């Protein structure tokens, strides 16, 4: 019987899945005929089981203080249809109340059923957090309301959605800012609300600033708070050939013949260069033939690979597609490198477990996507001309005038558009809010269902602002929320595989070295040194520095004919000054205790490219514009001071280096990604005014790399994923067919973009928390206990008594030296 | 001449570092190659740019000549002072700047 | 009367759309330039 | 001799030579441009074109 | 001190529902431009006496009782005493200006007593206190964006100042030349900047920049706005394009690819494994309580 039901409750999915825009009659009886059959077995089935379990203890369980909810709003429902009742704002809430029966998948799978137990008591204990973020928004929106309320009154036609004019407006806005998306615009809109970019106009950008800085800090806190102290707990909860030179010259060869596949013209296959490719690529093939034919002798996954490989790259010489699918190149170096198949294999291990929340943010995209058919569906269509409503009277020409000026008119066909992004069916629907999830085109799709009008109509102007509620709790479940245990479910397959303070600083004594110092000889050389380093003479230089940054910052353009004559000679000034202190230091240190510091080494290379230089600049009038940057990396000497961001930024480096082959995925997935894209896309006609364009395309290998890169950076990928779609031009260059030249691009985009996206979301992702897993001890040192920071100032005091290294120093000095080191060691 | 120069410069102590126990000197010889990789990028440009005020173009032997040379000199020292600057540290006891 | 209610802006049209109806004239909308021609030639059916 | 003795600090002081050649090569070599006009074919350098 | 006497009644539920009614008289308010107004905003400038008379007569019957001239100077000694008598005083002092004057700089202060909510009811005091100490550890990435980002605005400064000033006009006309949906680009004649393409149209100065003038690097400011809104990762690759588009395509991808890498990504890891370090600190501290 259990599992009699289930046939029941996912036969009636499909039944409110299959409803799309002008679906035939047939459907619209055999869905309302299956409503009516499934909730009779549904009612029958709950009072069956009612005798079968008694009223009392029926009632007892939370998820039938529930069902009975089902068998009534069902029922009447089924009623109020038989009634006077009217008009889609009744009829939506019978139709998505309807879907409240997928909720009951939740309940099944018996551990999404307890997921969300502790979902909602991560939430409960968060509640005055985030109470205190709504009153943050609602005091910027007030805030907002009263500087830019009432003043978006450009004289333009432009359409300024984003502004402050009443209270929910103002408040979409500060929402809009928060999520990041297109907030540069508001900024804009409200800088040119005030006077321009000039004195008083420009400081509007701090409002936007703050906003923007603390607010994203305040949902950090938020939603950082959840992920990692409230699914801590539920940890609590649920516990309770062998040729060394040979194979590394193989593994160089494997990078020659994919770096083969890299440079290839995609637009004229027949290029001079592809011509001398090709054979470059038989030769390599050849090559990896005889010897892997020579290694299935010593015997009979990866050893079967490269065998699948090599067919098709020697058979070559359908087509498109084999072509495409020789991008298993850079799939062969997992074998022959140790770590790499280390790494290959360690992600595999954290899939299988982060599947169960990647399958029920699946279900719960899915039942928003009814929703959101159930409410858009045939609502955005829309004309050239916001004039004409139905798809009947747009037809003709109309006038488009040009910066809105009523006497410069032209001509334009005027024609029925549907919105790239709509919600027919639950296909474009589900696409439509992965869209809205990475924040990218959503206001533009908000903006367009507040103003749906009706099933085959086209816009009202502000006609359902609370159409917004729609969105704004999407994206705070599932870009917000969702995400954020994802990420948890990430830490517990890191920090779970890999006293506490005893053996650490054990180790540290028993594998620690001392340091030098290089006390000088020759009083006269004591004498500089004693000098050069003083504590205020490393004040002294630290001042001109920071005097030394003012003098660039203080360049500006259209300047006149006294600023630039004397930047140039205070440049003169600043680089004599400190070659002096480098000869200076130079002079103590005998240039052998000098060049043994790296920052006094990183220092000798900023004064020998500052003099180079001032050389070239002062050559124009005696007888390169990147020798100028060597005056302001004289900024980073600054570092050397800091200890705080000085260890910081080691201890974050030295990980970043010792996790090299999690960063050898996300290159491996862009080369593969941008190999695939100049085959499948690199034909298609750079024009201005689209997405492929000029600075954005696929014809070189560099020009993919950084549009796939811009695509992780998540700019306009939606439009990119838009501007190869079959419809398009092919460039003249490339060898199309007569006649057909707007064949260009495929639909294979939408597979491409969106599993980019997910892939490359998920490795960096993974990059994160690798590299702060690798830290934990560092990232939550209790600095009261005990840490490597006091035996460094060990070292420090070892160090002055005994410069030259020599191990010993004598009983006197040390234990007199005991007096300074601090309670917690000394 | 500044950057064939610069690399005379480079030579000398890249070379007196081998005896007397002067390993260090391995660090101002590789920074000056640099340099000199670096003027020889400047020189490569500025004849390009005179090409490009003056008919077809093409630079055809002696480009290629620099544009190697360049590259190597430059990579060449950057690597040479990354393998005699000692390493990061990659330890909590570890420092630069230890002994031996 | 007849009243002219311009723009695209979120006030109340009640009122003057009730001054049209009351002194024998008309109401109309001008949101766009492409609307000003035809719905400024039109006043002279009322007056027909 | 840790940073002198090792092969990776050779490898590197040797690809460094070639670079010294190619540089005292691309100092007195007049090849590496040319112009045509349009035969009067010139070939520049950095001494003399 | 006879007051005293109330201060210590539900007076409290009183005052956070009256600051809950300041709240609603201020999001009702339809902010219209020039100098309009209509009835219910001129309703709700009568209420704003209402409320400036009930949150003076509840301090000055409170300054009265605890505080005092001195007396401890520890009444005022909560930081949230300190916040209301701002809150109440900036309320009298502006809603005198303006009969005085018979200044909307001076009405934004309006949308502060939202806070007040927080400084009457207990639980956000200890949620307030909690997320601020939990910014002192992130005092050395501040110390670190900044003078990142200034490096950058200094860099950008250089290279950049005063390149994106020309663009394609129609011949003999001050309106500048695009496509259906172009925005307006730099353009170079004579240079590797791009070429302006439309037909009737020539590459001229004078031009004040590509966001109305707001997005550019001659001078300092600005050159720190593009910056920040680069680092933000929020049109980053407009910047670029122009940039490509004023001196040429090769390489200035080196000023902005590594921005976004070190200053959006690096600095990002740093901050998230700050937070969750001190986060899991405070967890392992109170599983102890
Ligand atoms: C505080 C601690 C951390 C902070 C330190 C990190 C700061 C990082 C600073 C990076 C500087 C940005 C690189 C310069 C960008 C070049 C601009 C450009 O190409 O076009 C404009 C200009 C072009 O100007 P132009 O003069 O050609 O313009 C008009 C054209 N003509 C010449 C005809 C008039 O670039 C140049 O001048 C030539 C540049 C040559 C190549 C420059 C590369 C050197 C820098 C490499 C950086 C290495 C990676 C970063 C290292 C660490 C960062 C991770
Ligand atoms: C004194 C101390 C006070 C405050 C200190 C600073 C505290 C923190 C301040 C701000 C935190 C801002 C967080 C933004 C987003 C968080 C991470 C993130 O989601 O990725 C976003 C990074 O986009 C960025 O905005 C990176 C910003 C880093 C630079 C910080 C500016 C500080 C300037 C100083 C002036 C972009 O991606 P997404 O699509 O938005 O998210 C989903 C990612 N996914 C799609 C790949 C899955
Ligand atoms: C804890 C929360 C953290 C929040 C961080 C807070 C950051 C707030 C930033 C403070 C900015 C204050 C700067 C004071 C501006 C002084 C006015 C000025 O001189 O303008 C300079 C600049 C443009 O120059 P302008 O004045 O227009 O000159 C043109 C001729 N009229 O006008 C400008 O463009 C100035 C804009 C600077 C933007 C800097 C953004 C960097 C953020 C880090
Ligand atoms: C919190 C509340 C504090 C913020 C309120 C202070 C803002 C004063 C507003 C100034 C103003 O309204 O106008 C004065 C000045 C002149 O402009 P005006 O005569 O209005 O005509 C337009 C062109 N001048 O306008 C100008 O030309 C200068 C631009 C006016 C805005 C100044 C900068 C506003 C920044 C506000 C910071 C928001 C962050 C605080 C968040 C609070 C959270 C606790
Ligand atoms: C409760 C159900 C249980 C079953 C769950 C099964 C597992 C699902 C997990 C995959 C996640 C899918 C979520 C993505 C949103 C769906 C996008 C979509 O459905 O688009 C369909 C699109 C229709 O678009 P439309 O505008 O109608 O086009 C008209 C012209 N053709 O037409 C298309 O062609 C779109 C093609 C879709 C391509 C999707 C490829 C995604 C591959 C992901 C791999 C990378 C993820 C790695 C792991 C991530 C983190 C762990
Ligand atoms: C699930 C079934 C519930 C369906 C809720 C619904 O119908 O959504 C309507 C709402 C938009 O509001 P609207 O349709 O304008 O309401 C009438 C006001 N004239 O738009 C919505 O609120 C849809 C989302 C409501 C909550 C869906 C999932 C809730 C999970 C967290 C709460
Ligand atoms: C070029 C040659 C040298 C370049 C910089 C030399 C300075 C240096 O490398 O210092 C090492 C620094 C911290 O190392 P240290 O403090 O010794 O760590 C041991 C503590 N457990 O390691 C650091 O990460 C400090 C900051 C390094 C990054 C600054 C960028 C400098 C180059 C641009
Ligand atoms: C922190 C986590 C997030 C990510 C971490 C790690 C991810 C790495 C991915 C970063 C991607 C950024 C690299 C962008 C390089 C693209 C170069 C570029 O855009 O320059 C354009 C310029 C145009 O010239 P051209 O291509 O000839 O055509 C124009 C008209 N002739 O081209 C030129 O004229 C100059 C030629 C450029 C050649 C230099 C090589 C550039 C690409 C190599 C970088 C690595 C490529 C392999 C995959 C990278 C991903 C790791
Ligand atoms: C998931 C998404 C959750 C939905 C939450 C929506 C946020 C509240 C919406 C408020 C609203 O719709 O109306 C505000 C109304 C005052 O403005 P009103 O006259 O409605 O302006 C309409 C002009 N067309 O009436 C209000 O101002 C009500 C809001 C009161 C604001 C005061 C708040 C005090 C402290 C915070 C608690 C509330
Ligand atoms: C803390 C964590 C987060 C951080 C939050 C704090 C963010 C605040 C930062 C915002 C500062 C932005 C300041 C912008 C205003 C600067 C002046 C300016 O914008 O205008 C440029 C000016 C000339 O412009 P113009 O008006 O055109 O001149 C005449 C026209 N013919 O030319 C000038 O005069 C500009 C002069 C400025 C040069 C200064 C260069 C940097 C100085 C800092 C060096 C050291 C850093 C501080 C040390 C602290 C160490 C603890
Ligand atoms: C880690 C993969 O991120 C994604 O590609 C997803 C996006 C992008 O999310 C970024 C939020 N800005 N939006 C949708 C809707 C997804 C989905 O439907 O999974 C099948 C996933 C997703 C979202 C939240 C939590 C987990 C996941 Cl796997
Ligand atoms: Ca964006």
């Amino acid at each position: 019987f259990y599992w009699l039901v289930i046939l029941i409750v996912a036969l009636n999915t499909l039944s409110i899945a299959s409803e799309h825009h002008n679906q035939p009659l047939w459907l619209t009886h055999l869905q309302d005929i299956a409503n009516r059959v499934l909730l009779s077995l549904f009612t029958i089935e709950m009072l069956l089981k009612m005798y079968g379990l008694g009223l009392r203890q029926y009632f007892m369980s939370i998820f039938n203080r529930f069902d009975c909810f089902v068998v009534c709003s069902g029922i009447l429902e089924l009623l109020l249809v038989e009634s006077g009742a009217m008009t889609p704002l009744g009829i939506s809430v019978l139709r998505c109340i309807r879907l409240l029966r997928l909720f009951k998948i939740t309940k099944y799978w018996t551990s999404l059923s307890n997921l969300v137990a502790s979902l909602l008591n991560s939430i409960r204990s968060i509640a005055s957090l985030l109470l205190l973020l709504f009153l943050f928004i609602i005091i910027f929106a007030l805030l907002g309301m009263q500087l830019f309320g009432g003043r978006y009154d450009f004289e333009d036609t432009e359409v300024r959605r984003s502004n402050f004019d009443n209270f929910p407006q103002a408040l979409i806005s500060v929402f809009q800012v928060l999520t990041g998306e297109d907030w540069n615009s508001v900024m804009y809109n409200g800088i040119m609300a005030y006077g321009g970019p000039s004195y008083p106009g420009v400081l509007v950008c701090i409002y936007f600033i703050i906003l923007f800085v603390c607010g994203n800090y305040i949902l950090l806190n938020v939603f950082l708070a959840i992920a990692v102290d409230n699914l801590a707990e539920a940890e609590s909860l649920t516990s309770a050939v062998n040729a060394t030179w040979f194979t590394n010259f193989i593994l160089l060869f494997i990078l020659l013949s994919s770096a083969a596949l890299a440079a290839e013209d995609p637009i004229r296959a027949e290029s001079v260069r592809n011509q001398i490719l090709g054979y470059f690529d038989i030769a390599f093939t050849s090559v990896f033939t005889v010897e892997i034919v020579l290694k299935m002798t010593t015997y009979g996954y990866f050893n079967i690979l490269d065998l699948l490989v090599v067919a098709v790259s020697l058979i070559s010489m359908v087509v498109k597609i084999l072509r495409v699918l020789r991008v298993l190149r850079p799939l062969r170096a997992i074998n022959r490198a140790k770590g790499l198949k280390h790494v290959v294999q360690c992600v595999f291990v954290a899939i299988r477990t982060i599947g169960n929340i990647v399958l029920v943010t699946t279900l719960l995209q899915f039942m928003f996507a009814c929703i959101g058919v159930q409410l858009f569906k045939g609502k955005f269509f829309s004309c050239n001309d916001l004039s004409k409503m139905t798809e009947e009277e747009c037809r003709g020409y109309y006038y488009v005038y040009k910066d809105g000026d009523p006497t410069q008119m032209e001509l334009r066909p005027r024609q029925w558009i549907h919105n790239d992004f709509h919600f027919d069916n639950v296909l474009s629907a589900m696409m439509s809010l992965f869209t809205v999830s990475t924040f990218e085109g959503w206001p533009q799709l908000l903006y367009r269902a507040i103003d749906s009008n009706e099933e085959d109509m086209g816009p009202v102007y502000n006609n359902r602002v609370e159409m917004a509620i729609f969105f704004i709790i999407y994206i705070i479940l599932i870009a917000f929320f969702m995400m954020n245990i994802f990420v948890g479910f990430v830490i517990v397959t890191f920090q779970e595989q890999g006293d506490k303070n005893q053996r650490q600083c054990v180790q540290y004594a028993l594998k620690a070295r001392p340091l030098r110092c290089y006390i000088p000889k020759n009083p006269y050389q004591y004498q500089v040194w004693y000098v050069v380093t003083s504590s205020y003479f490393e004040y002294l230089m630290f001042a001109l520095i920071m005097l030394n940054t003012i003098c660039l910052g203080m360049q500006h353009y259209h300047q006149s004919e006294e600023m630039n004559h004397i930047s140039d000679i205070l440049n003169v000034a600043f680089t004599i000054i400190f070659t002096l202190e480098m000869i200076l230091k130079l002079l103590a240190f005998k240039a052998r205790g000098y060049f043994g510091d790296p920052w006094n080494v990183f220092d000798f290379l900023i004064v020998i490219g500052s003099i180079i230089d001032v050389i070239l600049s002062e050559i124009d009038t005696f007888l390169s514009a990147f020798f100028r940057l060597f005056r302001v990396m004289r900024l980073i000497k600054l570092l050397s001071r800091a200890e705080g961001v000085r260890t910081l930024l080691w201890t974050f480096i030295k990980s970043f280096q010792a996790l090299p082959y999690v960063a050898l995925l996300i290159v491996m997935l862009f080369f593969i990604y941008a190999v695939i894209g100049m085959q499948m896309f690199g034909k298609i006609a750079l024009v201005d005014g689209t997405q492929i364009n000029r600075n954005n395309n696929f014809q070189t290998f560099p020009q993919a790399v950084l549009l796939l890169f811009r695509c992780a950076t998540g700019e306009a990928w939606q439009e990119i994923l838009l501007a190869c779609s079959y419809g398009k031009l092919c460039d003249p260059e490339s060898d199309y067919a007569p006649g057909e030249e707007y064949t260009c691009g495929t639909n294979f985009a939408y597979y491409y973009f969106i599993s980019f996206y997910m892939l490359c979301a998920f490795l960096i992702i993974n990059l994160f928390v690798a590299v702060i897993m690798d830290n934990f001890d560092y990232l939550t040192r209790d600095w009261s206990i005990l840490g490597p920071h006091h035996l460094d100032e060990f070292k420090a005091i070892w160090a002055e008594y005994d410069p030259e290294a020599k191990g010993r120093i004598k009983h006197l000095d040390v234990v007199t030296l005991l007096r300074r080191i601090q309670p917690p060691l000394g | 001449v500044f950057s064939l120069g610069f690399l005379i410069m480079g030579t000398i102590c890249a070379l007196m570092a081998f005896r007397k126990k002067r390993d260090y000197l391995l660090r101002p010889a590789s920074m000056f190659y640099v340099f000199a990789g670096l003027c020889l990028f400047v020189s490569l440009e500025v004849m390009r740019q005179s090409v490009k005020r003056m008919i077809e173009y093409y630079y055809s032997w002696s480009f290629a000549c620099a544009c190697a040379a360049f590259v190597l000199l430059f990579l060449g020292g950057i690597s040479l002072l990354l393998f005699s600057l000692p390493r990061m540290p990659q330890n909590p006891w570890e420092s630069c700047m230890d002994a031996e | 009367v007849f009243t002219f209610s311009v723009g695209q802006h979120n006030y109340d049209r009640g009122p003057i759309q009730w001054m049209a109806c009351e002194n024998k004239g008309y109401y109309y909308e001008i949101p766009s330039i492409g609307a000003i021609r035809i719905n400024t030639q039109e006043y002279l059916d009322v007056l027909g | 001799m840790s940073p002198t003795e090792a092969p990776k600090v050779r490898v590197t002081l040797f690809c460094i030579l070639v670079g010294i050649v190619l540089a005292m090569t691309a100092v007195v070599s007049d090849h590496w441009a040319v112009l045509s006009p349009h035969c009067e074919a010139a070939h520049f350098g950095l001494w003399r074109i | 001190a006879c007051i005293s006497i109330v201060e210590w009644k539900p007076f409290e539920t009183i005052i956070l529902l009256t600051i809950f009614a300041n709240c609603v008289a201020l999001a009702v308010y339809l902010p219209m431009p020039e100098d309009d107004n209509n009835s219910l905003n001129l309703g709700l400038e009568k209420l704003e006496y209402f409320f400036l008379t009930v949150f003076s007569i509840e301090a000055a019957m409170k300054i009265i009782a605890y505080g005092f001239l001195f007396h401890q100077d520890a009444y005022l000694r909560s930081g949230w005493n300190v916040l209301d008598f701002i809150i109440v005083f900036l309320g009298v002092f502006t809603a005198i200006l303006e009969q005085v004057n018979v200044v909307k700089a001076l009405r934004a202060f309006r949308v502060l007593r939202p806070l007040r909510l927080v400084s009457g009811v207990p639980s956000l005091q200890v949620v307030l206190n909690s997320i601020f100490k939990a910014m002192l550890p992130l005092f050395h990435i501040a110390l670190l964006v900044l003078f990142m980002v200034i490096i950058y605005a200094i860099i950008g400064l250089e290279l950049f100042k005063g390149k994106m000033h020309k663009t394609c006009y129609y011949i003999g006309t001050d309106i500048v030349a695009t496509v259906e949906n172009e925005k307006p680009s730099p353009c170079a004649r004579t240079g590797s900047g791009r070429p302006c393409t439309i037909n009737g149209s020539e590459c001229r100065g004078g031009w004040p920049g590509p966001n109305h003038g707001i997005t550019h690097f001659d001078n300092f400011g600005f050159s720190m706005l593009t910056v920040y809104q680069c680092i933000t990762m929020e049109g980053w690759t407009d910047v670029l394009y122009w940039v490509n588009d004023a001196i040429g395509n090769e390489w200035p991808w080196i000023y902005f690819v590594t921005l976004i890498l070190l200053g959006s990504f690096f600095i990002l890891n740093l901050v998230l494994g700050v937070l969750s370090g001190e986060f899991t600190k405070e967890r392992e501290k109170a599983k102890s309580r």
